[PDB]
């Protein structure tokens, strides 16, 4: 058992502890680790690969599910209104909350014994990992029910399955719009955005839409943006006291914080009005994830950056230089060469001291070390892997919102008016939201606007 | 595989009509480069004591994290042009794309 033993026997791949560790003084101890499930168990012929349990498409699968039995269970099958199921024991000031899960071993119950609040049930199983993620799942659950109610008044003849499918299609389009219009330009920056994501022409059935193994590790760049606290703000965007800033080690799996500590509204306010952690070559990732990851529910606090590196090795990913070659980028052979690539010799030196050669630098580590691109939050290598992946998901998606036949000219014209701040107005008691782009706006009240100013999604073109 | 359809399947199956499992759930990831394992096909680098990778010892992930990643929390630089919503949307989006199951 990988949870309690330090023996390296399949499927355990524990992380050994180095001498003079700042936290783990016992070198006979380890950081637990289970190797990812192989696609072909026990094979002496196949080169080990891992499994994607989700639909690679940007289709709101974290709301609806990627398997038919789960997808059915997430729906309100009590009526013909095409809604998703909601929590029966609790509400957030009359608003809906995700349903509870039926886990045998529930980690959310360990975060506060007294509260007895289990994990939430959503399209994806990680819905309760941090209450900020739970808030986003809850926001999208309310948007589906809101859309199916609006569509039922417009088309009374429509049944439950039609209403569910039509509301699902709109939610998925909104995820695609916010991602490609607002999110990705701010991740890649403008030159990489033009290089890897040129203007959409049409669906091409020869574009492989699968997630590449490397992308599961490269996209973990987001770990460098994580703040050490969960910030909660009241009605006037002032700290929600007591406990306006709770350390991340105290919020992992803490679903009770959503049910008993004020709902999703103060969490969403905090996400909008608090700046992200800036990735700097000498300030890569915080110790709430580097030392106290899931500290409350495990026998030892995990190290997220280290888990990423052990994961790339488990996944048999090539190192830094092989990915720099794949992207058509120069491949440094020495600390001298690498210093030039990183525009920072002191980091190149530290990297060479650990790895010996830039060929061996773990893809997450090399990727998050590169200097950020102008108006972007990743360097050239991560911009390539991320950029390449998201083009495959857009050009290889037959149900891409802009593809002819998915939506009508008028429905596309209507969908272009959506935004994440508007989705928050429609589904929360928050009356003052971020001025677009929501991902750039971060200071109250300079970057904030009233909910009345933003226009709603007009469903007129959805009538029969 | 239906010749005409209005909505996505829950599993993603039948999005690509020539290869109807591409992008579907519970399928192996595509690889953009051949895998690199200590034995060529399954054992990860770091599995066997003393087995070097490309002529160099394999560094412990915890040691790399300690020397390169670790930094004093009080030094944190807030991003003047990004909100925590930028971080949170990325995690939510990542949970629409991939989940690698464990034993
Ligand atoms: C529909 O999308 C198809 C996929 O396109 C890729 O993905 C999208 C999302 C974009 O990023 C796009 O930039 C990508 O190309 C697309 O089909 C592709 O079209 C290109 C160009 O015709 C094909 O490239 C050619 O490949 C042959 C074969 O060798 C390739 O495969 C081997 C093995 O993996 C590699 O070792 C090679 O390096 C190649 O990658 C080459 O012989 C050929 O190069 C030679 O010829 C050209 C001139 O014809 C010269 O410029 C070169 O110097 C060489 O002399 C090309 O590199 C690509 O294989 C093909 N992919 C698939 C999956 O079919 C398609 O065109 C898009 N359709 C529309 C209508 O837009
Ligand atoms: C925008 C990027 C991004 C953000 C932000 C992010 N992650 Fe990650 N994380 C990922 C991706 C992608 C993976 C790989 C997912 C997979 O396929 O299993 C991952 C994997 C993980 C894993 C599995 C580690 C392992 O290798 O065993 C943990 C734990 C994790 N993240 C926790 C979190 C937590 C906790 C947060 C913050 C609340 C977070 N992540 C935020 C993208 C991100
Ligand atoms: N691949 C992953 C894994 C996790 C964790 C793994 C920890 N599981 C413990 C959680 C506590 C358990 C007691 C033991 C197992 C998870 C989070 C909820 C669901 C499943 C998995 C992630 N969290 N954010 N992004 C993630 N991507
Ligand atoms: C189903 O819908 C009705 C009407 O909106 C609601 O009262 C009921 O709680 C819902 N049930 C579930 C499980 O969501
Ligand atoms: C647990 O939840 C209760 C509310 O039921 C709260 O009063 C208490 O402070 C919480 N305990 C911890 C350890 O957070
Ligand atoms: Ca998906
Ligand atoms: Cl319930
Ligand atoms: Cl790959």
């Amino acid at each position: 058992n990988c949870e309690t033993s330090c023996v390296q026997q399949p499927p355990c791949f524990p992380l050994k502890i180095p001498p003079n560790d700042p936290r783990i003084k016992n070198q006979a101890d380890c950081i637990p680790f289970f190797r990812s499930c192989p696609a072909c168990p026990g094979s002496n012929i196949t080169i080990r690969n891992q499994i994607n349990a989700l639909t690679s498409f940007v289709d709101a699968s974290m709301v609806y599910g990627s398997e038919e039995p789960l997808a059915r269970n997430l729906r309100n099958m009590s009526n013909q209104l095409g809604l998703l199921a909601v929590n029966q024991r609790f509400q957030d000031n009359g608003r809906a909350l995700l349903p509870f899960d039926n886990l045998h071993d529930d980690p959310c119950l360990l975060t506060n014994r007294s509260a007895r609040i289990p994990c939430f049930l959503a399209g994806d199983t990680r819905s309760s990992e941090m209450p900020e993620l739970t808030s986003m799942h809850t926001l999208l659950l309310r948007e589906h029910n809101r859309l199916a109610t609006e569509l039922k008044s417009l088309n009374p003849r429509w049944d439950g399955e039609r209403l569910y499918q039509e509301a699902r299609k709109i939610v998925g389009a909104m995820v695609q719009i916010i991602t490609y219009r607002d999110y990705l330009p701010l991740v890649l920056g403008p030159t990489a955005m033009r290089k890897y994501l040129p203007t959409y022409r049409s669906y091409n059935d020869s574009v492989d839409p699968r997630i590449a193994n490397v992308f599961t590790n490269a996209f973990r760049y987001g770990h460098t943006l994580i703040q050490p606290f969960m910030f909660r703000l009241d009605n006037r965007y002032q700290p929600m006291e007591p406990n306006p800033r709770v350390p991340l080690s105290r919020v992992f799996f803490a679903s009770w914080r959503v049910v008993l500590e004020g709902g999703i509204d103060p969490i969403l306010r905090g996400l909008m009005a608090t700046p992200a952690k800036l990735n700097r070559q000498n300030q890569i990732a915080v110790d709430e994830i580097r030392e106290r990851l899931f500290e409350q529910v495990m026998r030892i606090g995990l190290d997220l950056p280290a888990l990423n590196m052990q994961r790339s090795r488990d996944h048999g990913l090539p190192g830094y230089n092989a990915w720099r070659r794949f992207c058509g980028l120069p491949q440094p052979e020495t600390v001298g060469q690498l210093g030039t690539v990183l525009r920072n010799l002191k980091l190149a030196r530290k990297l060479m001291e650990q790895y010996g050669t830039p060929n061996n630098i773990d893809i997450w580590m090399g990727g998050v070390s590169e200097p950020l691109k102008r108006k972007g939050r990743v360097g050239p290598l991560l911009a390539c892997i991320i950029g390449t992946q998201f083009r495959k998901l857009r050009d290889g998606d037959r149900f891409w919102w802009e593809n002819e036949g998915v939506f009508s000219m008028q429905q596309r014209q209507a969908l272009a008016q959506i935004s994440l701040p508007r989705i928050i107005c429609d589904n929360t008691g928050i009356t003052t939201v971020s001025k677009n782009n929501i991902f750039m706006s971060n200071s109250y009240p300079r970057d904030f606007v009233n909910c009345s100013t933003l226009p709603a999604l007009n469903l007129a073109s959805w009538r029969e | 595989c239906p010749e005409q359809d209005k909505y996505r399947t829950i599993t993603g199956m039948c999005n690509n009509r020539r290869s109807p499992t591409l992008g579907a759930s519970n399928r192996a990831f595509v690889r953009w480069l051949p895998a690199e394992y200590e034995d060529g096909f399954s054992l990860p680098y770091g599995w066997t004591p003393g087995v070097k990778r490309n002529g160099f010892p394999v560094a412990l992930a915890r040691a790399v994290s300690n020397e390169i990643v670790r930094f004093p929390t009080d030094q944190l630089t807030p991003d003047q042009e990004r909100s925590l919503m930028f971080m949170q949307w990325g995690q939510l989006l990542d949970h629409d794309l991939d989940f690698t199951p464990e034993p």
